[PDB]
């Protein structure tokens, strides 16, 4: 479902 | 498992909240406090959100805004796989938010132009110049908007002059706004049921 912070 | 739809619920208001809140402090340029909101929108992320397409939305833009935010920290990757800056990422976000929210190319070209030019000036200023000329031939080669860009910047880049106006007047804080006013232009503003329900219970 995202890659938010690195 | 009835309490699956139960959680799923309470993880779409929990997930809306913070991202309201998360705009608030990108807003009021708290980009700490913003950080701390998107650290806990990626964990509640791994748990069960049913769907809606607000949620598919709000956490493209909440992708984008976190690649910007982290834009000047070049040692900071979204794909391990890959060895894109975080600007070149949120470049294909953006991409990905023309395509999900059928935006034309004249509703994006200027400002998908202001990430080109800030992706390209972060690896100027970090003297990575042979990054920079990778992305200035990969994005500004083609691009119609960015020729007299792509000009400037070709030149800077050979001189490795990071004293040039381009290079000294560019300003990463009306870049970061001039990014979240676009893409909360294409979000609802409603307020979070979570805000309303707290506002009833401190009266």
């Amino acid at each position: 479902x995202f890659x938010l912070a690195p | 498992a009835g309490e699956a739809r139960l959680e799923e619920a309470v993880n779409r208001w929990v997930l809306k909240f913070y991202f309201h809140e998360a705009l608030r402090a990108f807003r009021g340029s708290r980009y700490g406090d913003f950080r701390q909101i998107r650290d806990i929108m990626q964990a509640l992320l791994v748990r069960p959100l049913g769907k809606e397409h607000t949620v598919s939305r709000l956490l493209r833009v909440m992708q984008c805004l976190s690649r910007i935010e982290e834009g000047e920290n070049l040692d900071c990757s979204f794909d391990m796989e890959a060895e894109l800056t975080p600007l070149e990422s949120a470049i294909n976000v953006l991409e990905m938010i023309k395509t999900e929210f059928t935006l034309t190319e004249a509703v994006v070209e200027s400002s998908r132009k202001l990430v080109k030019e800030a992706a390209v000036i972060i690896c100027i200023k970090n003297k990575e110049f042979e990054k920079a000329s990778k992305i200035l031939k990969k994005h500004m080669s083609k691009d119609p908007t960015t020729q007299k860009l792509r000009n400037d910047l070709l030149n800077i880049i050979r001189e490795k002059n990071l004293a040039h106006p381009v290079i000294q007047n560019f300003s990463y804080e009306t870049f970061q706004q001039k990014m979240l006013r676009f893409l909360e232009s294409h979000l609802d503003d409603a307020e979070p049921y979570l805000l309303t329900m707290a506002k009833k219970a401190l009266k």
